[PDB]
């Protein structure tokens, strides 16, 4: 056997979800540096 | 065979699917939308044609949700590994492809948008260039698609 | 390039968009604009419309040739149509819930066969026939608008530019890929079962014709050895001779730059050699585009109107209220999802199918 | 645009009621499908009335 | 914050198989047995799945990065916005070699028997195409953000004078050469592959 | 056999994909950050664009030394045939020392044949030099190639 | 190269279109051979000049005009460049109007010394160096109640940390105190700035064109020092920018120098510096140093650095027509070719 | 072993979830696109009451998620099956992620909108044909968890 | 027990550690010296291959890998002592992370040591005594691996 | 198990430790101070052969990793007490982690001292006053190293 | 058991880490000490031997570690407690990172005060009353590194 606690399933669940989990985390970053450009909104 | 984790990759494709897609249709909403919004203040007759980057990235969640509802009606209590992860295989597909593609509508649409209103020729050229940043969300459908009329055989 | 489009365009776009039911919607409301063309011609378009409106002669054709297409294939709205005798016949005593397979009685006369509807391999054949279908029927655009530029090397009165160009790009397309588009035909035509003779793989016969030549693991007809090493040779004695027979023959004609016919014989000897496996396996979008329209048109219809269909609480108000709201949740979603915004993506594939697969050769 | 809608719900919805009365097996049969054909397609064709309703009223528009 | 994180999975990582290793235990943290132990389902169906994907974030990348230079250089010159598709296009190959090397490899994709199902040819075929799925996601991921760079470049050098764009379109050859060698690779890292028996 | 268990073509198609991924990472940084400097100079003196495609070509070289590597890496490799784990930790070596020494030598080659590049516009004499810290800058992968090559040799 | 595109993506290639439009040397000598200033208007609308001064109509076009109108579209497309721009971009642009709001500033501030009216001391202001409080700077004046009550609010603020008060309202010796003190804390401030947030290949190819912008007022702070000015090296310390190449060393002996010779020699030790003040024009030498500072930026593909490259081009393009314009209306062309192309 | 003793945990975190990250979307989708009302309505107050649909459109997605949580938490026991467990959080987690993204869009296009909408009285409508695609985001989160949660307890052992 | 089957692996990290850094140290002295010769040629063409000599300095060090390397590689072997990876792997972390620090160094000297030799004519032996001082950091690197390799097998048993 | 097969693993890491971290502080101490030589002799190269001891000083200090390492290589054995390994990864790290630390403090003091030797060459006594507290942090962990190599097989056993 | 295998473990890396972070604080407090010395004696250098008290007091706190690791060097043995160990360990990075705190207290304020003196010439007095108790830091982590290791070998078994 692999682990008793570390299982050969758990152990490859938590390979998916941090697979997951890292795309989630970039796609975050991307998207929480998205700016809008005030200056073609106002008047001056 | 079939394991009592076997439907977690299941749901988390179905899950990834929907999630990824979604996060990449947003971003090419929100991206292009701002394009939009700045656009038409000095010139707003060009308002219902610049719409197109939104609708793309629509296009997009809805090849998503597509994929999301196609794995959870082959879930099931006792399914294999096989199953599980050809449908974990399923939603990383749809979910890459569909996020990719939502970026690159994104960050295309409100240059595509803000040259469409100095040059009236760029409008032509930013559909042809969203055209193809459209299809790398079906070349992960196609992807999606195979692996799943491969679920249960 | 827009004499071969009239008629090109909306036939690889209708295998694409492959659907009696969508294809009669678009040709309805493209007939719409045609019989109304003297009240819509003066008047002030605007820009969507005014594409619409310019061509509304290519979406008469696009329904056209849409309807003929998903009469090839069963479906209308994602459903068979049993118009003719079937090739299939099921089993007649049989247990409940059991898979069961059907015998072939005979071939079913036009189109698809409906027997493949409610089938679980059934997938499995239509993206075979789709897959070889966007193989031949690309070989088939390809050879045709290949053959122009003999055309035009013939008005200019060019044999250089013939023997250069034409003749080590015919046999180098026909020896490869039309070899290809020849082996699906000769595999469709014998029956590998009646023989007792294995059917061959016809991805790793192109695999191993490039990289093992001689060894024929499985046989797909006699003289299969000898003549794939001659058809090789074919290709490869082209590769130097589209590359060196027009630069060496004008360089020899001048006894001009010859650095800038070398170097652009150059390009277009990878650029050709590249595109005609790059475009052979991008003409497969006929087979990814169209799966997707029968697929969302399967599931939109299990979704919405195969939830309404229930013999229970007949002639009730709620339950024929029920088949009122998921048929219009159908048919709102059909007209905005599967015609405008589908069949849009499909004409700009069909589209670029002749801006780079076919106005390049 | 209620008109068109309605029009193809007259004519789509009685092509299926007169598909679930004939009991044709692109309709009926699968088990997953209904059992009784007729009592499928008398709520179907009373559909098919009311979008004929509609039709009517949006048809002197 | 993401330094402080990656200190401290070092430092419970260092601390774990040193407590692991001073105990007499240190075979314990078996990676030959997680990876005798793993499905091979698992590895074939992420490298498929990372193929399809990290081609297509390498398509999309090039295609945003020499599409909004394209569209920002054609604003005073509008000639170019046909004839420079070719550098999307050159960027968008690298979406298809990582789709028709996705289904090949999803070809390979049965149900293998429970009795024969951690052998040596299910194994060597779940690890052939996990490794064969990252080299050509990887690479086309590589290719299209190259290709989108020297198109960028391109586009813009394209409309300083329109003489340049031939000779700036030999980089993005070059450029992709390299989506068509992960091309080549990793059909032949899954050549001998089989399929799950 | 205890020597040859069954998770060793883990390590040699790790080999595949390291020599590949890195050594055409290493290109493509070579190619692009050298193809930027070529088209800076475009517009000022169009003329030496075509003389200057030589970064270009020599980071294009290491790519093919991956590709070497990755096609001897994957030609050892087969179901059937037995596969020692040492075959498999060799193998990841000999592709680990041919990707990041590509990765190297296409890191330093676009960061010197774009800066010659363009300083090139401004002396026409400079043009022997860069092809000389190019080579010299080049060979960082061939040497990567030989350990490589040495290493396959060796643990088959 | 890799994340430049996200947001400037558009930004660059319009920057990199107007490059295109920089006049190349046949622009100017087509320019030098004109007669007459509506020749000059007409020889200009075949570039990308094309129809600016369309609604002068012969009559009233001095050389001045042309300054004006010229400068004004130069103006109206950063603006255009920066209506578009979010993020460390539109930051960035910011950062380069700053310095035209202290010019703006030390220029209002001696219109009220002089009691010159404040409608036409405002029409010789710079536009891109508007703030809302702007007119305002003529309601005092002393230093201490112009920050306190207008200058907290703008963006001025931070750079008013050495502007000692010593509660003597103004004269015209300490403006250009405050100006150049203002000036120095400014180049502190926006070199910290791209050495902080800016990308690296748009960093250092923008330290350079921002520290040459330090020597070139630490030179001219330390030369007009001697005619105009009796200052100590200590109170003169504080006005030299330390952002430069010429900071550590040299502005120490620029600090100290009482002579022409104490410039002459601090910037003979200096290597790039050395032989501006020996022959020809010294501003023709800073202008020719700026222009090829500023082409090598272009030459740099994905960085934000092009923007600075391309305004101080085009102002240059805009000097360059305004001296050929002076030179072809007062019929003096004995020096018409002393402009400055190296595009 | 088909009922584990660990499985409410799974079940839990999407209910937990489901509300959390909707709240964050709607959180962004308020926040965001409440500075650009405050900042335009200082000039125009007139139009207040208008501006007000990306604050609604952003709160939509916070009840997308408290239907979905309401849902599984009136699924949750005991003595579940894993299988509900892992289908409560795909479900949990396909709207709060989804929802996220959404509230993301509609912040971000309703501070670029309502900003807009007081120099050009005709991006009100576009503004509004762009926050109606954000919204359908979250939508489809929404319906891909209800055909999740009907599948969650069906055939289970 | 004493010669185990996982035993090559730190021989063969060790084969490619002396290659990887050692690589990436060479390609930085490389570079970021080069950048300096071309910047300084310029308007001084006759120093051209004057100034070659930081990046033949940072080439020995990858000479000085591939030696050290090749000659970890000539031992490897299937049945190998666990002791022996483990001098293997300090060899090849001893050359490389040395020829790293080494690359640096010259790397950072070199181009300075052009840009003031261009201005200076006398500062170019003070140049080239500096990277002596800084390449022989990679020769000690190359001293103690050349030590170390020739311990393995030596008293090596099971 | 006193003496168990991974024992030389620490062994070999603190062969390799005390070359590696010490020739990367060497390496920063030539760097950062060569960087101020050829910064400051393009005006002053009277002064380049005196400036040029806060080099030597910082290649002293990889002299002193050397010596450790080759004291740690020659004391290595494929059956070895645990101690042993553990008595040496201790002296490679106490040589190479603070003869990085000198590094970096005669790489900073160095640069500062020949800039500012050329403006008054009273600062040159001062330079090197300060550079010998600079370098003898490395000399101290050069004395904790040879202290604890000196005990490492002493009383060893099994 | 009470004297393991692995217990020497600790008692090494407490007498690296005695002189290695000690040797890190040192050198942060004689690098700006001597920058502050090289940039405030350049205009007056005869400040120069007066100004060399932060180095030396920086110098003092890496001596600190070389005194307890030695006397933590002087106390390994093979067969040696775990307890041994843990106060060895305990006693090194008392000492070290106690006067890496020293060595950066040190040089804050020993280049903060060669800049200030070389103007006030009564602010060195200040400067050495201030580094007293930035040395004491370095002091009481002596102090207490002394009291562990008086105790790691009394009453062991």
């Amino acid at each position: 056997i692999l682990s008793s606690i570390w299982t050969e399933g758990l152990l490859m669940c938590l390979i998916v979800s941090a697979l997951l989990l890292f795309i989630l985390i970039v796609a975050l970053s991307w998207i929480s540096n998205l700016d809008i450009t005030y200056g073609a909104l106002e008047k001056s | 065979l079939c394991p009592v984790y076997a439907p977690f990759f299941g749901a988390i494709g179905c899950a990834s699917a929907i999630i990824f897609t979604s996060l990449g249709a947003a971003y090419g909403t929100a991206k292009s939308g701002v394009g939009i919004c700045a656009t038409c203040v000095l010139r707003p007759d060009l308002l219902f044609k610049n719409i197109v980057p939104v609708i793309m990235a629509g296009i997009i969640a809805i090849y998503g949700l597509v994929v999301s509802v196609l794995v959870c009606y082959s879930l099931g209590q006792k399914q294999a590994l096989y199953t599980g992860f050809i449908q974990l295989g399923a939603g990383l597909s749809v979910g890459l492809s569909g996020l990719a593609a939502g970026f690159a509508i994104g960050i295309v649409g409100d240059a595509g948008v803000r040259g469409s209103s100095q040059q009236p020729r760029l409008f032509v050229g930013m559909i042809l260039i969203l055209i193809f940043a459209e299809v790398l969300g079906l070349y992960g459908l196609i992807v999606a698609l195979l692996l799943n009329s491969r679920a249960t055989q | 390039a827009g004499l071969a489009t009239v008629v090109t365009f909306p036939f690889m776009f209708a295998i694409m968009f492959g659907d009696m039911g969508h294809g009669f919607i678009l040709f309805l409301m493209a007939l719409f604009l045609v019989l109304n063309e003297r009240k819509f011609g003066a008047m002030h378009r605007d820009e969507i419309f005014d594409m619409a409106f310019t061509g509304r002669y290519v979406l008469l054709l696009m329904g056209a040739f849409s309807v003929y297409t998903g009469l090839l294939y069963n479906d209308i709205f994602s459903k068979s149509m049993t118009i003719f005798k079937s090739g299939w016949q099921w089993p007649s005593t049989f247990r409940k819930g059991e898979s069961i397979e059907a015998k072939k009685t005979g071939v079913y006369p036009f189109g698809l066969d409906f027997a493949w509807h409610g089938t679980d391999n059934g997938l499995l054949f239509s993206n075979s026939y789709k897959m070889k279908l966007s193989i031949l029927m690309g070989y088939a655009h390809m050879t045709y608008s290949f053959m122009f530029s003999y055309i035009n090397y013939r008005a200019k009165n060019s044999k250089v530019d013939i023997i250069g160009n034409f003749i080590p790009g015919l046999v180098f397309m026909q020896s490869i890929f039309g070899y290809l588009s020849w082996a699906i035909v000769y595999k469709w035509s014998k029956d590998w079962i009646k023989d007792d003779k294995p059917a061959p793989g016809l991805l790793n016969m192109l695999i191993n014709m490039f990289l093992a030549p001689g060894t024929i693991d499985d046989q797909l007809y006699s003289g299969q050895a000898k003549l794939q090493v001659v058809l090789l040779l074919a290709a490869l004695v082209c590769v130097p001779w589209l590359l060196l027979y027009k630069p060496l023959t004008l360089r020899r004609l001048n006894k001009f730059n010859f650095g800038d016919v070398m170097i652009h014989q150059v390009i277009h000897t990878i650029e050709f050699c590249l595109n005609c496996i790059s475009h052979t396996a991008s003409y497969l979008r006929l087979w990814a585009l169209s799966l997707a329209h029968a697929q969302l048109s399967s599931v939109l219809w299990d979704m919405t109107i195969s939830n309404a269909f229930s013999s229970k609480n007949s002639g009730s108000p709620l339950a024929v209220m029920k088949v009122v709201f998921l048929f219009a949740m159908w048919f709102v979603l059909t007209v905005c999802i599967l015609v405008f915004m589908e069949g849009t993506s499909a004409m700009l594939h069909a589209l670029r199918l002749h801006w780079v697969e076919a106005m390049s050769k | 645009c209620c008109t068109v809608l309605s029009a193809f719900g007259v004519v789509i919805l009685s092509v299926i009621a007169h598909l679930f009365n004939t009991n044709h097996e692109s309709f009926v049969g699968s088990i997953n499908d209904p059992e009784d054909g007729p009592a499928v397609a008398h709520t179907v064709y009373l559909a098919a009335l009311v979008y004929l309703v509609f039709f009517v009223f949006c048809g002197f528009q | 914050f993401s330094h402080f994180l990656y200190y401290l999975v070092l430092i419970v990582v260092i601390v774990y198989g040193l407590y692991k290793l001073f105990t007499g235990h240190g075979s314990d943290i078996n990676f030959g047995k997680f990876l005798l132990r793993t499905s091979p389902y698992m590895w074939a169906n992420l490298g498929i799945a990372l193929c399809v994907g990290l081609s297509v974030v390498g398509a999309a990348w090039g295609i945003f990065i020499t599409g909004s230079s394209m569209i920002g250089a054609g604003v005073r010159a509008p000639r170019i916005t046909t004839k420079n598709l070719i550098s999307i296009i050159f960027c968008e190959v690298v979406a298809i070699y990582g789709l028709i090397i996705a289904i090949v490899f999803s070809s390979k994709l049965t149900v293998a028997t429970a009795e024969n199902m951690y052998s040596k040819s299910n194994l060597y075929t779940g690890y052939s195409l996990f490794w064969a799925g990252i080299t050509v996601g990887a690479s086309n991921l590589i290719c299209g953000i190259a290709v989108g760079i020297t198109g960028a470049t391109a586009a813009i050098s394209d409309a300083a004078d329109s003489a340049l764009f031939v000779k700036i379109l030999v980089i993005e050859i070059f450029g992709s050469i390299l989506g068509l060698l992960g091309l080549i690779v990793g059909l032949l890292m899954a050549g001998k592959a089989s399929e799950f028996q | 056999n205890i020597y040859a268990p069954l998770y060793a073509p883990f390590f040699g198609f790790a080999g595949c994909a390291a020599a590949m991924v890195l050594s055409c990472l290493g290109a493509a940084i070579g190619t692009a950050k050298s193809g930027i400097g070529i088209a800076g100079i475009g517009t000022f003196k169009p003329e030496l664009i075509m003389k200057s495609l030589i970064p270009v070509v020599m980071s294009g070289i290491l790519a093919i030394y991956g590709l070497v590597v990755a096609v001897l890496i994957a030609g050892n490799l087969s179901p059937t045939e037995d596969y020692t784990l040492f075959n498999g930790f060799m193998h990841l070596s000999c592709g680990l020392c041919v990707g990041f020494a590509c990765l190297s030598s296409g890191y330093a080659i676009g960061m010197v044949g774009d800066v010659g590049v363009r300083k090139y516009m401004h002396q026409p004499r400079l043009f022997v030099g860069i092809v000389l810290i190019l080579i010299f800058s080049e060979v960082l992968g061939l040497y990567g190639m030989i350990v490589a090559l040495i290493l396959n040799t060796r643990g088959s | 190269g890799v994340y430049f595109n996200i947001d400037n993506g558009f930004i660059e290639g319009v920057v990199r279109g107007y490059r295109n439009g920089l006049l190349s040397n046949n622009q100017y000598i087509n320019l030098t051979q004109c007669d007459t200033l509506e020749d000059l208007k007409l020889q200009l609308s075949s570039t990308d000049y094309g129809n600016f001064l369309s609604s002068v109509s012969s009559e009233s076009l001095t050389t001045s005009l042309i300054q004006e109108y010229a400068s004004s579209k130069l103006y109206h497309e950063f603006n255009y460049i920066r209506d578009q721009s979010s993020g460390s971009t539109r930051k960035f642009m910011d950062y380069i109007t700053y310095g035209y709001m202290i010019d703006n500033v030390a220029l209002m501030i001696t219109g009220t010394i002089h009691d010159r009216d404040k409608g036409e001391i405002l029409q010789r202001c710079h536009p891109l160096g508007w703030f809302d409080t702007l007119p305002t700077l003529s309601v005092a004046t002393d230093l201490e109640s112009l920050y306190e009550t207008v200058l907290v609010d703008t963006p001025l603020a931070p750079y008013f940390k050495n502007c000692f008060d010593t509660a003597e309202e103004l004269d015209d010796m300490n403006i250009e105190i405050i100006r150049n003190k203002l000036y120095k804390a400014y180049l502190e401030d926006f070199y910290n700035f791209v050495t902080e947030e800016i990308p690296e290949p748009a960093k250092e190819c923008m330290q350079t064109l921002l520290g040459f912008e330090a020597d070139r007022r630490s030179i001219n702070i330390a030369l007009n020092s001697l005619q105009s000015s009796d200052i100590d090296p200590d109170l003169k310390s504080d006005l030299l920018p330390n952002i430069g190449k010429l900071y550590p060393l040299a502005t120490f002996h620029l600090a100290q120098a009482q002579d022409f010779e104490g410039v002459r020699a601090a910037l003979a030790n200096v290597y790039e510096y050395r032989g501006f003040l020996e022959t020809g024009n010294l501003e023709d030498h800073f202008y020719q140093l700026e222009m090829e500072l500023c082409r090598d930026a272009f030459t740099q593909q994905f960085a934000i650095s092009t923007v600075w490259a391309w305004m101080k081009s085009k102002e240059q393009e805009v000097r360059n027509i305004t001296w050929i314009a002076e030179c072809i209306a007062q019929n003096q062309r004995e020096r018409i070719n002393n402009y400055i192309s190296v595009y």
